[PDB]
């Protein structure tokens, strides 16, 4: 059916979790890591 | 035919004017 | 890109100064800059404007190139 | 801070010192020109880099040169 | 005694010696050119009179004389329109068949194939279809033949010569003193009662005695030749009584205050004339007559020489705390005191206010003329209706930017801190960060909640989720307050109940009350407002607020800022204060005008785009015998204007078909000018994106080549100054963009209008 | 401590900010012959008192602009001094540095950042690679 | 309907004459600068400018009153 | 001849200092404005930093659920709309609390820059210690989660609450 | 139907929320304000 995102390829559940992880789950922690890195006192 | 929704809302907004002026008078009398 | 390329730095530095005043005088805004906000440098503005100009240049033509050919053929 | 250098072509016209908006420059005794004085930059920490001094300098080429360097609070002209 | 005429006799000799002395008005320019920058400076400072001399009296005399010169220019231009409409026009053919003939008053010669531009405009005539509305204006004035237009053309030339002599006379022979120019009360009394009041009365006389009788016959269907000349309605009083019975009573009802007798020709109908689609000429006659009385009465408000009247100084000095309203006492204990010094000495401050109010007036002209078409066969002439709205919108925008420009000039040059001690002007400058920061915030709120919702609509539509869009069929944003006003204004005339019983028809059909058609085309009909109108109106709110932010920041920070505290000493127009402080490019108030010009263009382009699309989609069209209206773009504004892909596709791409396919036809000039505008826009980007340091170095190598061949000029070539490059860039940018829209609008309307 | 009476000013938005209390602040003091209206460096008008005045300013350029372009040029006041005030209370007088205005030559002032050559004889940057010495700083 | 206007009658003359007279009594004793300019009893000795102003305003107010009354059937 | 008329000025210098970039206005210095602002949980006298965060989070988490319930992409069904609103509030609050954490990490190194330095006198930013910011952050997160869930429970049981507030539960 | 509180008048949802607000939502915060007011030290 064409009412939902699906995948006929192997392990189609991988995009189901990797797209949220890379794009709106991990990026804020990654920004926090970089922000701490670029603000550290000498 | 009673008043409409707009009339009730208008009265609520209009009543704010004596509401704020009552607060101004009450605090002024408290001085 | 036209904004970065036409408007230049001193206009934005004066505007940023006004926003700096507003933040300092607003209650409940507990955040405060560790790095003082300044307008982008003169050279940086040319680079940033050129980057937007180029990216828009490539994206606009790339979309048109693909759509006008793939829409009329395979 | 910015670096301000004065070269031997200075004629001691005091125009760069008068043009400086942050009092970076002063005129010191000298003997290389008829005016018997030369510009000096003892307070480059207060230099903002406006290059008003270079505009005022009448010699060709400039007797005073400003090289923009590390940016500080007072070199960026920040009141905050 | 206080108001008197004092002049100087022969203050400036009339000699052409200074004609051969370019730059004589400026001390620096008088020495002559050494570089090409001198040439540009000569033209840039030509009319900057306050830099020619510091004498305010001499400055004021230059203002007075130059204003006569500009009046002469306008009279020559007006004479040209009347002459071309009397010699190279199909005006007589159009007067016979207004609904089937295209107005045309420009004819081209046949030398290089440009005679193809002589379009088939009907009436057995070949020429360019004009969109200025001259024919509709002349018909409403009672003009019926080309001879009357020819007489007006000659009169315009005579008035141009009189204006030119007046400027020479009042500068070289009898130049008024500075005390004469400072009579605020006398000037207001004479310009209210004597200029606006007497002009309205004089035009009311022309309408009642000429325009109404001629137009009543025209709308009745009688031929042009059968209509008597306008003076016949004055001599033969029997003719004028047949048309309007009340003239049988003469002037008796006027002097006896029985004005109700005059109701037959001073009507109060409202609505539109069904025959022509314009406003009733009897309605406009009573309108102008009421204006004349109101203005003349207003002309006795100020105290000149007899004790009676109000004084500007007394009024201003009283408007301060605690004399204000209790919630308006924040203006401080000084208030408007000290503002009188501004109007004594600053011409720029007055120019700032007056330019703003021409922007207000021209905006009212644009909005009120399309919705209440005042001329016969104007509403159905879609080419003229679109051109008139667009032209006066653009004129208003330039005037508004000019008002902000000369407000900044006043602050830099004429403002005196000693005159403004804790008054409202001083207090405004002392919380300028409050004003600019709040204005910056509301600009971001408006931009997010107007434009980013269009981006929301584009993404939802692209996703195939129309139900999530901001639209009438999705998440609705109904402009309920504007809808409520339309209902109130329609119910006022009888079409918060009947608050204006005297008007029969609706004041404007755009608010409701019905539809008017003239020649099988819609003159005016209700303009419904939905979600698409809510979004576009808040686009206008966003763009206007940002244009205010750019200009008002420049005025408030013209003296200086936290970055450059002494910008006033640097002047109104300077490029920068160097790369220091991180970079101070475009800090002066002049560059805020320069940046504000772009934002005025961006704001007004969407205003005329909103007008053009909405009228073509929901108002203009053709009416069949059954009363069914098919619109020019088929009502696609509601569903297509809610995304900017719809603007790109259904407005820019779709409606540019006429101008893009105009080659090998009479509209080919619009096609050529369409590309011409695109060229100048791209050409301007060279000046805006670059700097003179590159160009000066490039000129060095070019000068080397000329030096190699002993052909280097003595006047050394210089790159344009930093400010000059910005001025050239913005001038070509606005010229290119406006010409592009001009050809886009006119080509489409000359074909389907 | 710095003595003087602040000019009559009803308040403004261009005054001191957090930087004055955190990093540094500047004070300009001068003596005027009469009470008169001057322009604050950051907008607005203020009234300087009859005696000796004291104005707190966010940047040193404000003092140079006020003292140089208004006090000296317009009001003929030549005794203005600019101090730098630190949050710890330390105050140092920075203008005029030695009591004599910089534009007037004064004995005992050394030459600072003077290059004993014309500007066209600066060495090429290729000669000074990896040495950390700028061409204008080269001997 | 067009508001009713009445033919000339002594009543409209009375209203205009009274309105001018009342304005003359008030203006000569209330305005800021009377007795300015060339001089013309119970009045404060108004100047020619004050008198012409009072009569002109008497016509303005009088016309408003008579038109307003006639419109409303004597209000 | 010079009259500033400051003594009768409705708008005075803020806190008697004319050079602190502020005015004494109805918004900044009126008795009602000061009473309301100074008694908000961010400024209330004597509150522990955790208790400040608990009240602030409680209020903010509660109302942050609403926007996605009514105009969100799951608004077609009541159960889905409530879940999306709860998740949106959780995501926003967790993002804010992450920003608060890294604010405390970077601001309080040595002597903090700006308004949080030792010599700063910013009356509008009174949390001058790193410990206070972490205690505030704990209250912010727990309050926001609790307020968001409280709004979620009321919206999920809206049919029961509607009968509750109309007396429909008194039929049986 | 007469099994629930209803309103045929305009904006009948207003008593649905205003009665709880005045009578058992706001009164305790109001009493808290008054208690703080009457216990404040001089
Ligand atoms: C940090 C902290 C802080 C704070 C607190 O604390 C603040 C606050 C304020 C107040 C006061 C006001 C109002 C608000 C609003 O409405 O607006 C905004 C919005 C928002 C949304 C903002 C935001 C907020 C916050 C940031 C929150 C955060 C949270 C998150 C979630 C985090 C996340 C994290 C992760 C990791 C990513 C404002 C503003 C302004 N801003 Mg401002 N902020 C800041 C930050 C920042 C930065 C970074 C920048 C850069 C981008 C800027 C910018 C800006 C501008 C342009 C302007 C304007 O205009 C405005 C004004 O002035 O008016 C008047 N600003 N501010
Ligand atoms: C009733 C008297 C009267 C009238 C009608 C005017 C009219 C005008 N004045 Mg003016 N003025 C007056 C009294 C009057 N002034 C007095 C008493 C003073 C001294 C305080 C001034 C001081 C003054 C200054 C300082 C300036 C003006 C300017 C102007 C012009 C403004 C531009 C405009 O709107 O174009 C209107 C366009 C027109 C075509 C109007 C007609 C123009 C002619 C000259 C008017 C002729 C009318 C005359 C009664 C003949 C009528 C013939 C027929 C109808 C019977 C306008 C022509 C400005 C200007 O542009 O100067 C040139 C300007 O800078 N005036
Ligand atoms: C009644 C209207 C009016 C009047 C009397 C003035 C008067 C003045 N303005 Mg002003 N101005 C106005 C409207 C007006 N302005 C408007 C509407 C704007 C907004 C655009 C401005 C923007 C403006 C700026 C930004 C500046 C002035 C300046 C000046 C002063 C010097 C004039 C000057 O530079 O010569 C004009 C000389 C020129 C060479 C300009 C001609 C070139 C134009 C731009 C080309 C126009 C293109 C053409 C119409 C279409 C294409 C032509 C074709 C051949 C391609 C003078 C006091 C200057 C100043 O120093 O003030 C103190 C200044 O910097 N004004
Ligand atoms: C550089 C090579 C490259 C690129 C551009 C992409 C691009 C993409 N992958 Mg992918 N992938 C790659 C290599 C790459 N792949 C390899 C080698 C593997 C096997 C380990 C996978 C396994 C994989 C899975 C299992 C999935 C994707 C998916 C996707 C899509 C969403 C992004 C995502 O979830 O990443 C996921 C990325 C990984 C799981 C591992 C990526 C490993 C590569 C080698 C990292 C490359 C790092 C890069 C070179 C450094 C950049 C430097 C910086 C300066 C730019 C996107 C089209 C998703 C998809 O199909 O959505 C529809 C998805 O679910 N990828
Ligand atoms: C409120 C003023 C006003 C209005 C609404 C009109 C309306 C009209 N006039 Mg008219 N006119 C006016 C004043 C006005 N006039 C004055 C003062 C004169 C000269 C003394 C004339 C001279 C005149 C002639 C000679 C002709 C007209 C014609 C017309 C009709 C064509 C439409 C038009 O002109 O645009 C409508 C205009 C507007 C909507 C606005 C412009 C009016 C002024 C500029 C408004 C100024 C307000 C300003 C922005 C605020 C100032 C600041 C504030 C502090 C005071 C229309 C019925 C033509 C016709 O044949 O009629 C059918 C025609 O041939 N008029
Ligand atoms: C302001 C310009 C103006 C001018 C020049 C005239 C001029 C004229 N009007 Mg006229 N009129 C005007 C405005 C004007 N009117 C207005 C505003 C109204 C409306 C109240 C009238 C109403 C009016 C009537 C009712 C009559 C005239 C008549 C006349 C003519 C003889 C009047 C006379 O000399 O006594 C004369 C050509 C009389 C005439 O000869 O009729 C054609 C006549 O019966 N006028
Ligand atoms: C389309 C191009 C474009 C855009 C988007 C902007 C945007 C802006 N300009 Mg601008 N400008 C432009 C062209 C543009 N300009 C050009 C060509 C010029 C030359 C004349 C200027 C000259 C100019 C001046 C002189 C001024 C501005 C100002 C502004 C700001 C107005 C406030 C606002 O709208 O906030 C809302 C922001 C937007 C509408 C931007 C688009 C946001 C998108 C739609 C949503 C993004 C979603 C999300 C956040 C993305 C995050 C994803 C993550 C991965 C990054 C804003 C940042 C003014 C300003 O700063 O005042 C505050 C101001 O003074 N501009
Ligand atoms: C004191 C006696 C008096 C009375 C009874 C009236 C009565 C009236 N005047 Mg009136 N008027 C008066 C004195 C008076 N006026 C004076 C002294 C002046 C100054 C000259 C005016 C100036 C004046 C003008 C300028 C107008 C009226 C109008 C009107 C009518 C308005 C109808 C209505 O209900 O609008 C209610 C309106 C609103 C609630 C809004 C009404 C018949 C209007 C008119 O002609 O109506 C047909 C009109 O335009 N009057
Ligand atoms: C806006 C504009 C325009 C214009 C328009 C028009 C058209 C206007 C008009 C205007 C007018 C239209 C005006 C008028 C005026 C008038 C007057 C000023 C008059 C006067 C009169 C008198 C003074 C009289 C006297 C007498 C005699 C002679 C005898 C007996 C007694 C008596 C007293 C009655 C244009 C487009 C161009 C341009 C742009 C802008
Ligand atoms: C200023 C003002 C105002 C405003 C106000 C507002 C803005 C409000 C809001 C409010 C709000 C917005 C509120 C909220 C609140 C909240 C709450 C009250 C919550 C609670 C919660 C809870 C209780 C929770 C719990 C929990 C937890 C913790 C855990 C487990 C689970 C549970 C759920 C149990 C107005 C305009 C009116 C008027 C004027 C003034
Ligand atoms: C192109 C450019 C120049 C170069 C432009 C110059 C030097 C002006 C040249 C003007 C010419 C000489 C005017 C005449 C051009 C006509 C087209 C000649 C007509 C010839 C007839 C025979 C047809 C700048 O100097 C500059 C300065 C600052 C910012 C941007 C720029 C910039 O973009
Ligand atoms: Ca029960």
């Amino acid at each position: 059916d064409m009412t939902q995102l699906t995948g006929s390829y192997a392990a189609s559940w991988l995009p189901w979790i990797m797209i949220p992880l890379i794009f709106y789950i991990l990026p804020f922690p990654v920004f926090a890591l970089i922000f701490i890195w670029i603000e550290k006192e000498a | 035919m009673n008043i409409s929704d707009t009339q009730v809302f208008v009265a609520l907004v209009v009543a704010l004017l004596p509401g704020l002026l009552a607060f101004r008078l009450a605090t002024e009398l408290y001085k | 890109s036209f904004m970065f390329l036409i408007t230049w730095r001193g206009y934005w530095q004066e505007l940023i100064e006004t926003l700096v005043w507003a933040h300092e005088k607003t209650p409940l805004s507990f955040g405060y800059w560790r790095d003082k906000p300044v307008a982008l440098s003169i050279v940086q503005a040319r680079l940033v404007g050129l980057t937007h100009f180029t990216v828009g240049y490539i994206a606009t033509y790339g979309a048109f190139l693909i759509a006008s050919t793939a829409g009329k053929f395979g | 801070s910015h670096t301000v250098k004065i070269y031997d072509t200075c004629i001691g016209c005091t125009q760069c010192v008068r043009a400086c908006p942050t009092d970076v420059l002063e005129m010191v005794p000298w003997d290389g020109c008829k005016a018997a004085q030369i510009a000096s930059s003892p307070r480059t920490e207060d230099c903002v880099g406006c290059k008003r001094c270079e505009t005022a300098c009448p010699t060709d080429f400039l007797s005073i040169r400003v090289y923009l360097g590390a940016e500080t609070t007072r070199s960026m002209g920040l009141a905050y | 005694q206080k108001v008197r005429v004092v002049v100087d006799n022969d203050p400036v000799p009339t000699s052409p010696e200074l004609w051969a002395k370019p730059g004589h008005f400026d001390r620096t320019l008088a020495r002559g050119p050494k570089t090409t920058t001198w040439i540009w400076n000569l033209h840039a400072n030509a009319h900057d009179f306050d830099t020619h001399t510091s004498d305010l009296e001499d400055i004021s005399r230059k203002i007075f004389a130059a204003h006569f010169g500009h009046l002469a220019v306008i009279f020559i231009w007006l004479s040209g329109m009347y002459f071309h409409g009397a010699k190279f026009s199909n005006f007589e053919a159009w007067m016979a068949n207004p609904t089937g003939v295209k107005p045309s008053a420009q004819v081209v010669w046949s030398l290089v194939g440009q005679d193809i531009l002589n379009a088939d405009v009907g009436g057995g005539f070949h020429g360019i279809q004009i969109t200025s509305g001259l024919f509709q204006l002349w018909r409403a004035a009672g003009i019926t033949n080309t001879f009357q237009l020819y007489c007006t053309a000659i009169g315009g030339l005579v008035m141009a010569a009189i204006m030119l002599f007046a400027g020479w006379f009042h500068y070289h022979k009898r130049a008024p003193k500075l005390e004469w120019f400072q009579n605020w009360e006398a000037m207001m009394n004479h310009h209210l009662a004597g200029l606006l009041g007497l002009g309205c009365l004089g035009w009311a006389g022309h309408q009642i005695h000429v325009a109404l009788p001629v137009n009543k016959l025209l709308d009745a269907g009688v031929a042009i030749k059968d209509i008597p000349l306008p003076h016949e309605f004055i001599l033969n009083t029997s003719l004028m009584a047949e048309l309007y019975p009340s003239f049988a009573k003469g002037l008796v009802p006027f002097f006896t205050l029985q004005w109700g007798q005059y109701a037959d020709f001073l009507t109060f109908k409202g609505g539109l004339n069904p025959v022509t689609g314009g406003l009733w000429l009897s309605d406009t006659a009573h309108h102008h007559l009421a204006l004349a009385v109101l203005f003349i009465v207003a002309g006795h408000f100020y105290r000149t020489n007899w004790g009676i009247g109000h004084s500007f100084k007394e009024m201003l000095d009283d408007a301060k705390s605690p004399n204000m309203l209790p919630f308006l006492n924040f203006i401080g204990p000084v208030g408007h005191e000290g503002l009188d010094k501004i109007f004594e000495t600053s011409w720029h401050a007055n120019l700032s206010i007056h330019l703003v109010q021409f922007g207000t007036a021209s905006l009212l002209v644009a909005h009120h003329m399309y919705a209440m078409p005042p001329y016969p066969y104007l509403a159905t002439d879609y080419a003229t209706a679109l051109s008139l709205f667009t032209h006066h919108v653009w004129i208003a925008g330039f005037c508004i930017v000019g008002g902000a420009a000369h407000a900044a000039i006043f602050m830099v040059r004429d403002y005196d801190p000693a005159h403004h001690v804790n008054n409202i002007l001083d207090r405004t400058l002392r919380h300028r960060d409050v004003i600019i920061s709040h204005l910056a915030w509301v600009c971001q709120f408006l931009g997010f909640h107007s434009f980013a919702m269009y981006c929301h609509n584009d993404t939802m539509r692209a996703f195939g989720r129309p139900q999530d869009m901001f639209s009438d069929t999705g998440i609705q944003l109904q402009p309920i307050f504007a809808q409520w006003i339309q209902h109130i204004h329609t119910a006022a005339v009888g079409a918060l109940g009947t608050t204006a019983p005297g008007i029969g028809a609706p004041v404007s059909y755009a608010w409701g009350g019905g539809m008017v058609a003239v020649g099988g085309k819609v003159a005016m009909m209700p303009i419904a407002l939905g979600t698409a109108d809510f979004l576009i109106h808040h686009i206008h709110a966003f763009t206007i607020h940002v244009t205010v932010l750019v200009l008002f920041k420049g005025v408030l920070f013209a003296r200086g800022s936290r970055l450059v505290p002494d910008k006033a000493n640097l002047g109104f127009r300077f490029p920068c204060d160097g790369p220091g402080r991180g970079g101070t490019c475009q800090v002066s108030a002049w560059d805020h005008v320069f940046l504000g010009l772009f934002w005025m263009y961006n704001s007004l382009s969407m205003v005329v785009f909103h007008f053009s699309w909405k009228m073509q989609s929901d108002v203009w069209g053709t009416v069949d015998s059954d009363g069914i209206v098919t619109h020019l773009t088929g009502g696609n504004f509601a569903t297509s204007s809610i995304t900017n892909n719809g603007w790109l596709r259904d407005f820019l791409w779709a409606q540019s078909a006429q101008v893009i396919q105009s080659y090998n036809s009479s509209l080919s000039a619009y096609g050529l000018m369409f590309l011409a505008g695109h060229f100048i826009f791209g050409f301007s980007l060279m000046f805006l994106f670059s700097g003179r340091g590159y160009w000066q170095e490039l000129i060095e190598s070019i000068v080397w080549a000329h030096n190699k061949l002993k052909v280097a000029p003595a006047i050394q070539p210089r790159a344009l100054s930093i400010v000059h490059g910005r001025a050239v860039g913005v001038a070509h940018y606005l010229l290119g963009g406006i010409v592009t829209t001009w050809a886009f609008f006119l080509a489409r309307m000359s074909a389907i209008g | 401590t710095l003595e003087g009476q602040t000019p009559i000013f009803g308040g403004g938005t261009g005054g001191l900010l957090t930087k004055a209390e955190r990093e540094e602040k500047y004070v300009i003091t001068w003596t005027s012959p009469k009470e008169q209206v001057f322009e604050m460096p950051t907008g607005g008008s203020a009234i300087m008192r009859q005696g000796k005045n004291k104005l707190e300013i966010a940047r040193k350029e404000y003092g140079i602009a006020l003292g140089g372009q208004q006090l000296r040029a317009k009001f003929k006041i030549n005794d203005y001094k600019i101090y730098r005030v630190y949050p710890n209370g330390e105050t140092q007088m920075i203008h005029p540095a030695d009591g004599v205005f910089p534009e007037k030559v004064n004995q005992g002032r050394p030459k600072v950042r003077y290059v004993d050559r014309n500007i066209g004889s600066n060495p090429s940057p290729a000669k000074l690679k990896f040495s950390g010495v700028q061409p204008y700083d080269a001997p | 309907t067009v508001p009713n206007t009445i033919s000339w009658s002594p009543q409209v003359a009375l209203i205009i004459s009274a309105s001018s007279l009342l304005i003359l009594l008030i203006a000569s004793r209330s305005i800021k600068y009377p007795q300015v300019g060339a001089k013309l009893p119970v009045l404060g000795s108004p100047s020619v400018g004050t008198f012409v102003a009072s009569m002109a305003f008497g016509h303005v107010v009088g016309a408003g009153i008579v038109l307003g009354l006639s419109n409303l059937g004597w209000l | 001849k010079l009259n500033y008329r400051l003594d009768t000025d409705p708008v005075q210098p803020y806190k008697g200092d004319p050079f602190n970039s502020n005015f004494s206005t109805a918004i900044t210095d009126s008795p009602l404005a000061r009473a309301f602002i100074n008694n908000l949980p961010a400024y209330r006298k004597g509150l522990t930093p955790f208790m400040r965060g608990l009240e602030i989070g409680m209020a903010h988490g509660y109302f942050l659920v609403g926007p996605e319930v009514v105009v969100g992409p799951l608004r077609e069904t009541a159960h889905g709309a409530n879940l999306s609103g709860l998740i949106t509030a959780i995501y926003i609050a967790v993002s804010a609390c992450l920003g608060i954490s890294i604010f405390a990490i970077t601001t309080f190194q040595g002597d903090p820059r700006g308004a949080y330095g030792s010599t700063s006198k910013d009356s509008l930013r009174p949390l001058r210690n790193r410990d206070e910011w972490y205690q505030l952050n704990g209250g912010i997160f727990l309050g926001a989660m609790g307020g968001a869930v409280f709004a979620y429970l009321l919206l999920e049981n809206f049919d029961a609450l509607d009968s509750i507030l109309r007396g429909g539960v008194n039929v049986n």
